[PDB]
């Protein structure tokens, strides 16, 4: 059970698992994909006030329409996008058109998949959300250590997942129609904090970005500045 | 434990592989037509927050060949890639398309590869290749990951193989044939999904299923609306 | 050099003189320009004589190792293919210009490649020095849909053109025919215009004219 | 080019080199040693490239000695020469060849016999009576066909030689300094230092 | 320290690894090897029987390595043909170089040097074979050389290697002039055989052999190797039904 | 320009009633300055034979290249490399080599000890094989050999006789090419026995 | 347990792994071959796996050259692999530099060597297989090859690997003259696998091939004299339960 | 040589000659220097035989896997993929090449990758050996867009003229109808050209 290549008496591989363990420890990410385009939020914890707010981001762009984020190991996924950046520039060098969904999380998928085959390497330690646009539409999936991966209708990593889960359950039957671009923010906004109330006596700072034709025009933008405060208030008043 | 002998030359690391493959939870079957082919798994999606066009377990390789595959979504993913690409280069460098059969080879050949030399673990999936081919026509051949491949009239992979099978086996004593007597795919279809239902005691829903068509060179998945539609039709006829 | 092919209607059939010429020196009065890839798919080749020969066989070597591994049957093209993705890796450097012609699971088939790695296809082609007589012959008697007979007695009459009104080129014809279901039969030298009249006198020297210096009888084995 | 002589006898062979050194115009040294004694009894005379040479002669050298107290016993003549021609053939289609061209006269100690082998810088090997690189035959070669008898004494070697000196400086537009000869035999080497005051 | 690895050494400067090895020799087919005062001669029993068993399109004992040189195996079949094989090689460079004849010490010298090769560096197992060399070179005339995988080598005036070479070896150590000719070798070779045998008796089938010798009259070295007859033949002269 | 043409020398061979022969000059030199009149172009690898024209160094490297291979050949087979095979050897061989040429002009004939078939070949310096059955010529002189040879192969000759022409073939071409000459030497191959001869010539 | 596992000396001289390997061996399917005055026969047993399988796609009996064929016992998987490149060594090293193709005695060999470097070597097992070559060549006339994991090899008369070789290995000994033709050899052969059987004995379910004699039919090509065909001949489901009349 | 490709309503139609010629000589008065890289992605070979031929083969294998993964390609992902292979070896390679393509949503584009590895989407291009003459017409003659049978004339008489002045372009005119119908195989025999 000890090294990374190999199996259990029947089909196991417990490094795996481990990563898991360790993508849960860590804190919660979500992702919502809607009317057209994505809506991310990540939980940066304050744990003194020697930090400076509005500073270290957990979220980051790929390409320039790509969102993303996730929690578990924070190196392991600073590693993890670099890979994607590059494959995502070369193949763009390559076929001129900014490079799909649906393929990219593959190439990603393909290197998560990478380790865990070898032994003297080590299994990715984090859980990945993302999307963006393009040609038909925006889509969403989220990336395991295990390298499996999927497409939803929103995702969620991190400590309290249920929390955001039941809360992305509801979402699904009320608006079975993709959530305003709008509404889509300030709900995840709210999402979030529900979610938090574990490192509950200690604070905390909300980051969120998104992605959409209509509203960021293509690209992803980061969710900053005014429509950013009212998001907020707005998950305040719901927060009773 | 690791990759080289047992005492009783049985390396169980090899062994050990085909539970995970079977783990997954998942039936596919696959049975011959006669100028169209079609295999059968089971497209169960439990989270309600996934969405069912991301999920699957069969893919198109080639403009006529798919790919169904009773094991873990990682490793499958990777092995889809690597033959995807095999008969993509394969084309290329040798002026003509890529049969179902001899990938079949090359792919059980490099799962042999891997165990011998050690260069990385096996990947627990078995797969289920389709197609047909103007050399023999209706084309279904199985491989594992101890590199090995052979062929079937109509196969199985799932946690419960052997009952799928014995029916199709009582059907064919039969039959007496080596194939399905029939002209139309659509029609093979419903018989397929008939010989598992009654394999199963158990009921399926309009997306409940997953199913693939290799026909005279032009292979498709079967989408959900048309999926539903081989139901209506095997229904009274029943 | 002076070779042709044409293909009728149950399938096709390839010729070549034979003279190998060295400058204006006539090295070989009777070489074969045909050669075997496969059972069914044989080749032409003119230019330079090593690099036409010794590159069939490797690719005949290849595609029998491929047919038996993919247990089905050679493909002319993948023979093609081979043979130009090759030919042209090495960009001019090894002049042969060849008409490729056999016959697969599939149909007859017929093609040209040119030294640096170009291919064409007709009905008929001819390569060689002599590619323009033998060329106008064809370009004049041709009409689709002939017989093993009409085409054969063509395609050794395009080669006649050759060996005549072209020097680099001459001495007997040499012939292979693949039909869409029987087999090749190779017929060396199918024909004999050119043979040598016989001579006027008898040249054999009477024994002892030579003169010795010394002689043994030297060693061979352990 | 430089003068590079030799000559087989009866129970010994002889190497003559011209001594000069020259530099395009002017001519530095003019009292030079083209030789290097391979093993006791094989001794090699040499004209090249002006780099080329003495670099090759000493790696020669090397290889041999080695091989020499290696094995302790001594190396043959024929297979020393074949050796060497080795070395050139590969030289010749090496990215760089050692412009060179040599003697090589030794002593056979097995068959009691001196043998004498000359070699071009193509490795062109070739067991031979006497010889002479470059220019240097056409000069003398017919004097050797003339007079020369397998069975010379190692004096009357010397005189021969001489003549065909006397010759090369008479009929040569180069003036190459003189001769150093020296001598191979049963006994080894030494040298006709003589040949000055001779 | 004990036993595991090559690359290690034992609290006594002892390696193990290899002393096994050389000793796995005491498994093979007894060969012996002897020298006379004009020819070598090397005779080998014969193992892995049973009676569906060809062997005359073959041998796997006694194998030719030079017109002047030959050897006799005792180990590993797998191994011995790898280094049969280089060493035929090694022997042909040495004479497109110096085109003569490579002579037999040097040619057992530098075979014993890759038998020690694998016998300090990790990642390799040192092989498992023993030789009987038996050559001629005008250098130092006849010769009988032998070697171990520690990757020693030896100058014998007649040897024997495998099974019962203890026993074997004293029975050599009587009956031996220096002188002794030929002929009273081949016979004394089959005494010394004979006697060290699990077989109700010594069948010819079960036997190898083959003798150098050189001349006046040949001018050179000539060598053979016992071709089937011959050998059932000479087996009766030496009394053996 | 041309590095065939600087050494010298010529070969010729031909096929007789059940046997064959080969023949060659011995001079070698550097262009017009002669310096050897004992340099053999013919050897062979038990019964089977070769004789090489073309540049000097290449020449004997061929040798040793050759009787090498023959030996291991030999060895590994437990009998010797046949005509047929070796042909087929020595052009791949000339072939590898085929972006850094042997500049020579190979020739083999021999006799196959289980068919009994008289056998001869000839090739370019990358390996092109020319299969003849009346007579194969190489070497500086080869347009002079041609004229010769037209003249006097008949088909199977006796060996006593089949010596005589080849000898004078060789011996009259060489005469009119100045790169060739000073002696010569022929062997007669038979199924057993070989004979080999030096003849006289003349020595300019 | 032992100083076995890994590849390396055990105290007396014994060699480990490679052992278990001969195990693979032992385990596998029963198979047999005869060298017989005339002509060879290689033949082994056809285990179905199940009857859905359609069997008539995985040769046992394998074509090395059109001289040459072979067949095993052991892991199905390692034989597969192994004869493609064996047939390719065949050509890189013989073929291309000859121009025919190679005795074989030396094929053997030089799958041996290959069989060999899996060996001497840490980081891979060797194969789980043992080989049984026939063949024919000019000049050494017949031949029967065994090729075990250790890389060795041996020239047999006749015999047997797998499961059933104790057994057969013991019929065989006892059927065997040196005048048998090939139809003798190829009735015996049957009558040794009789035993060696569980499950059926019909033709699809029984693979054999041998070397016997050229068929200028199946060459494709006619009008070169020296090229007339080859030998190896994979006898099909019918030539077979023929052959079951006379026991 | 003489090629080219102009798009109207339908999409785009793409024709050239056969004639290929070495020297004076011709070599194969009937080429196929239309060629198919994907279903509804052709181009037309200009310049260098053997380069241009080679090219098209990898890229025929570039798309034909793109596909196998990332769907159906675009006609701009195409061209790009030329871009690629003709700049990097600029140095041992001599191409006009003309790509075509047709997607249901863009229409048809044109793009052009001359010699060097410069890209250009134009209404129509126009390379080979021949296209010098066909600047006064082709410009000139030239309204956006028109029909099937419409456009084919442009085609026809701007191939015609560049026959009768160009004698290293010639044989017959062949034409690729790339549409939302599907691929449609033309070829218009002498005798009709020459008449206008
Ligand atoms: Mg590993
Ligand atoms: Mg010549
Ligand atoms: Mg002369
Ligand atoms: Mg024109």
């Amino acid at each position: 059970d000890l090294s990374n290549s190999v199996f259990s008496p029947d089909g196991r591989n417990f490094q795996v698992e481990y990563a898991v363990k360790a993508v849960e420890n860590g804190t919660t990410s979500i992702g919502i994909k809607c009317n057209d385009g994505v809506v991310f939020a990540v939980e940066k914890l304050i744990t003194s006030k020697l930090l400076v707010p509005q500073k270290n981001v957990k979220i980051q762009v790929v390409d320039r329409h790509i969102g993303c984020v996730y929690s578990g190991l924070i190196p392991d996924g600073r590693h993890l996008v670099n890979r994607g950046r590059e494959e995502a520039a070369s193949f763009k060098k390559l076929y001129k058109t900014p490079i799909p969904i649906p393929a990219f999380a593959d190439r990603l998928g393909q290197y998560v998949q990478a380790h865990t085959l070898y032994n003297s390497v080590r299994p990715f330690g984090v859980s990945t959300i993302f999307g963006g646009v393009d040609k038909n539409g925006a889509h969403l999936y989220m990336l395991e250590p295990s390298g499996s991966y999927w497409g939803y209708k929103g995702a969620a990593t991190g400590k309290g997942r249920q929390s955001a889960k039941a809360e992305l359950e509801k979402l699904v039957d009320h608006h079975p129609e993709g959530l305003s671009a709008r509404e889509a923010v300030k709900q995840a906004a709210k999402i979030i904090y529900l979610a938090h109330e574990d490192n509950k006596e200690k604070d905390f700072e909300l980051e969120i970005s998104w992605c959409s034709l209509s509203e960021t025009n293509g690209l992803h933008k980061f969710v900053k500045g005014d429509l950013l405060q009212e998001a907020i208030d707005f998950a305040q008043k719901e927060i009773n | 434990h690791i990759t080289i002998f047992s005492p009783e030359g049985r390396l169980y690391q090899v062994e050990y592989a085909f539970k995970a493959t079977n783990q997954t939870n998942i039936n596919s079957l696959a049975v011959r037509g006669k100028d169209c082919t079609v295999v059968i798994s089971q497209k169960k999606v439990p989270d309600k927050l996934l969405d069912p066009t991301t999920v699957s377990y069969i893919f198109c390789i080639s403009r006529t060949i798919g790919m169904v595959v009773n094991g873990p979504i990682p490793d499958a993913r990777n092995a889809a890639l690597r033959a995807k690409a095999e008969a993509a280069e394969f084309r290329y460098k040798y002026g003509y398309d890529m049969p179902c059969d001899v990938l079949a080879k090359r792919m059980a050949n490099l799962s042999q590869i891997y165990t011998q030399r050690a260069y990385m673990r096996p990947l627990g999936v078995i797969l289920t290749f389709v197609s047909v081919d103007e050399e023999l026509g209706p084309s279904i051949y199985k491989t594992d990951p101890a590199g090995y491949y052979v062929g079937y009239k109509a196969t199985a992979t799932g946690p419960k193989q052997q009952e799928i099978t014995t029916n199709l086996e009582n059907h064919f004593k039969k039959s007496k044939i080596d194939h399905i007597n029939e002209e139309s795919w659509e029609k093979v279809v419903e018989f397929a999904i008939t010989h598992m239902i009654d394999a199963l005691g158990t009921e399926f829903s309009k997306n409940d299923l997953e199913v693939g068509v290799a026909t005279k060179d032009k292979f498709f998945t079967l989408s959900a609306e048309n999926i539903e539609e081989r139901l209506v039709a095997i229904a009274e006829q029943d | 050099t002076t070779i042709v092919g044409v293909k009728f209607n149950n399938g096709v059939v390839i010729a070549a003189d034979t003279r190998s010429t060295q400058g204006p020196i006539v090295a070989d009065k009777n070489c074969a320009k045909l050669h075997r890839i496969s059972p069914k798919i044989w080749c032409a080749g003119a230019g330079t004589a090593a690099d036409t020969e010794a590159v069939t066989q490797l690719i005949g070597s290849n595609i029998e190792l491929h047919s038996l591994y993919t247990s089905r049957e050679p493909r002319v093209v993948s023979a093609l293919q081979m043979l130009k993705q090759h030919l042209f890796k090495y960009q001019g450097h090894i002049g042969a210009y060849l008409i490729v012609a056999g016959v697969d699971p599939t149909g007859s088939h017929l093609f040209s490649i040119h030294a640096h790695g170009s291919t064409d296809v007709g009905y008929y082609l001819s390569l060689g020095s002599g590619s323009l007589a033998a060329m106008a012959v064809l370009e004049s008697h041709w009409k689709q849909d002939l017989t093993k007979e009409e085409a054969i007695k063509l395609a050794s009459d395009a080669i006649q053109a050759g060996i005549w009104n072209d020097l680099g080129s001459g001495s007997n014809v040499d012939v292979c025919v693949m039909e869409i279901g029987k087999d090749a039969e190779y017929l060396r030298n199918y024909l004999t215009p050119n043979v040598r009249e016989e001579k006027q006198k008898s040249y054999k020297f009477p024994r002892g004219t030579t003169a010795v210096l010394k002689e043994s009888i030297v060693n061979i084995c352990d | 080019m430089d003068i590079i002589l030799g000559i087989r006898v009866q129970d010994s062979v002889i190497l003559a080199s011209s001594k000069a050194v020259t530099r395009g115009i002017s001519v530095l040294k003019d009292s030079d040693d083209k030789t290097r004694q391979l093993s006791p009894h094989t001794l090699m005379s040499f004209a090249g490239e002006a780099g080329d040479t003495v670099q090759f002669a000493e790696y020669i050298q090397a290889n041999i000695q080695l091989y020499s107290i290696r094995e302790d016993y001594e190396l043959s003549p024929q297979a020393v020469s074949s050796f060497v021609r080795q070395e050139l053939a590969k030289s010749i289609r090496s990215r760089r060849p050692y412009q060179v061209n040599v003697l090589i006269g030794g002593y056979d100690k097995k068959k009691n016999k001196p043998e004498l082998y000359q070699i071009d810088y193509l490795g062109t090997k070739v067991e031979l009576p006497y010889g002479a690189h470059g220019y240097s035959g056409f000069y003398t070669f017919s004097l050797l066909d003339h007079h020369y008898r397998p069975d010379m004494t190692t004096e009357e070697g010397l005189d021969l030689l001489k003549l065909c000196v006397q010759e090369l400086e008479k009929r040569m537009p180069m003036d190459f300094k003189g001769v150093i000869v020296k001598i191979v035999d049963k006994d080894g080497i030494r040298q006709v230092d003589d040949f000055q005051a001779q | 320290r004990y036993d595991s690895r090559t690359t290690i050494f034992s609290p006594e400067g002892r390696l193990y690894q290899v002393e096994y090895a050389l000793e796995s020799i005491s498994h093979a087919g007894t060969a012996i090897g002897i020298m006379a005062s004009d020819g070598i001669v090397l005779a080998a029993e014969r193992k892995v029987t049973s009676t569906l068993l060809e062997q005359d399109t073959s041998t796997e004992k006694l194998y030719k390595l030079n017109d002047k040189i030959a050897v006799a195996v005792a180990g590993l079949t797998a191994d011995a043909e790898i280094l049969i094989n280089t060493a035929r090689i090694h022997a042909q460079n040495y004479l497109k170089t110096y085109n003569e004849d490579i002579p037999v010490e040097i040619l057992v010298r530098r075979l014993s040097d890759i038998k020690q090769g694998y016998t300090q560096h990790g990642g390799l197992r040192p092989f498992g074979v023993s030789f009987i060399y038996a050559g001629y070179d005008d250098r130092y005339g006849y010769q009988l050389y032998t070697s171990n995988p520690s990757g020693n080598y030896t100058g014998w005036k007649a040897i024997s290697v495998g099974a019962n070479t203890s026993a074997a070896q004293t029975l050599l150590q009587m009956d031996y002039k220096d002188d002794m000719k030929v002929d009273d070798a081949i016979e004394l070779a089959l005494k010394t055989l004979s006697k060290t045998t699990d077989s109700s008796a010594l069948t010819y089938d079960r036997l190898e052999f083959a003798t150098i010798r050189k001349g006046a009259n040949d001018g050179e070295v000539y060598q053979k190797i016992f071709k089937p007859q011959e050998i059932k033949d000479i087996l009766v002269k030496t009394g053996i039904t | 320009s041309d590095p065939s043409s600087i050494n010298g020398g010529i070969v010729v061979a031909m096929t007789g009633k059940d046997c064959v022969a080969i023949a060659c000059d011995l001079r070698l030199g550097s262009q017009s300055l002669g310096v050897s009149n004992k340099f053999e172009k013919i050897f062979h690898y038990g019964h089977v034979f070769l004789g090489i024209t073309g540049l000097a160094t290449d020449v004997t490297t061929l040798n040793e290249m050759f009787r090498y291979k023959t030996n291991l050949y030999k060895l590994k087979e437990e009998r010797a490399i046949e005509p047929e095979t070796f042909t087929q050897l020595v052009s791949s061989s000339l072939y590898e080599r085929r972006f850094g040429p042997y500049f020579v002009g190979p020739v083999v004939a021999g006799i196959n000890s289980k068919s009994g078939k008289p056998f001869i070949a000839g090739f370019d310096l990358i390996g092109c094989i020319d299969e003849a059955k009346d007579f194969i010529v190489s070497g500086t002189a080869s347009d002079q050999l041609f004229g010769m040879c037209e003249s006097l192969y008949e088909p199977n000759l006796e060996p006593e006789d089949l010596f005589e022409t080849i000898s004078q073939a060789l011996l009259n071409a060489a005469d009119r090419d100045a790169l060739s000459g000073w002696g010569a030497v022929v062997y007669i191959i038979k199924k057993d026995e070989v004979v080999k001869r030096y003849l006289k010539m003349r020595q300019d | 347990r032992y100083s076995f596992s890994l590849t390396t000396f055990s105290p007396s001289g014994k060699l480990g792994q490679i052992d278990y390997a001969l195990t693979a061996v032992k385990q596998g399917v029963t198979s047999l071959g005869i060298k017989a005055t005339n002509g060879v026969v290689i033949a082994t047993e056809k285990k179905s796996s199940s009857p859905l399988a359609m069997s008539e796609t995985l040769s046992k009996v394998s074509l090395l050259t059109p001289d040459i064929g072979a067949v095993y016992s052991g892991m199905g998987p390692d034989y597969r692999v192994l004869v493609d490149k064996s047939r390719k060594v065949a050509h890189t090293s013989y073929k291309r530099i000859y121009g025919e193709y190679p005795p074989t005695k030396l094929l053997v060999s030089e799958v041996a060597k290959i069989m060999q470097e899996a060996t001497q070597s840490g980081g891979v097992r060797p194969f789980g297989v043992s080989l049984l070559i026939a063949g024919h060549d000019e000049f050494n006339g017949f031949s029967l090859y065994q090729v075990d994991p250790s890389g060795s090899y041996f020239p047999w008369k006749a015999t047997a690997i797998g499961k059933g070789s104790v057994a057969a290995k013991t019929f065989l000994e006892k059927r065997w003259n040196d005048e048998l033709e090939l139809e003798d050899a190829i009735h015996i052969a049957l009558l040794t696998l009789k035993e060696s059987v569980e499950g059926e004995f019909n033709g699809d379910t029984i693979e054999l091939a041998i070397i016997g004699d050229e068929n200028p039919d199946l060459l494709g090509y006619t009008g070169i004299p020296t090229d007339k065909g080859p030998r190896f001949r994979k006898l099909t489901s019918q030539e077979i339960n023929d052959r079951l009349e006379a026991l | 040589t003489s090629i080219m490709a102009v798009t109207f309503k339908d999409g785009v139609i793409l024709g050239a000659d056969s004639r290929t010629t070495t020297g004076a000589y011709i070599a194969n008065r009937v080429t196929d220097k239309l060629t198919r890289v994907h279903d509804k992605i052709w181009c037309c070979r200009s310049g260098s035989a053997a380069d241009t031929q080679a090219i098209a083969d990898i890229v025929q294998y570039h798309l034909e896997l793109y596909t196998s993964q990332y769907g159906t390609p675009s006609t701009e992902t195409a061209a790009s993929v030329f871009k690629e292979l003709c700049y990097e070896n600029k140095d041992n390679l001599t191409a006009g090449i003309i790509v075509a393509g047709y997607d249901d949503k863009n229409k048809g584009e044109v793009y052009t990758i001359p010699l060097g590895g410069s890209v250009h989407k134009l209404p129509y291009a126009i390379a080979g050996s021949g296209s010098t003459f066909i600047y006064g017409y082709c410009d000139k003659n030239f309204r956006e867009n028109m029909s099937k049978e419409e456009t084919v004339d442009f085609i026809k008489h701007s191939l015609s003229q560049a026959i009768k002045w160009d004698g290293s372009s010639g044989g017959v005119i062949r034409m690729v109808v790339l549409t939302a119908a599907g691929v449609e195989r033309l070829i218009f025999y002498p005798d009709e050209y020459e008449q206008l």
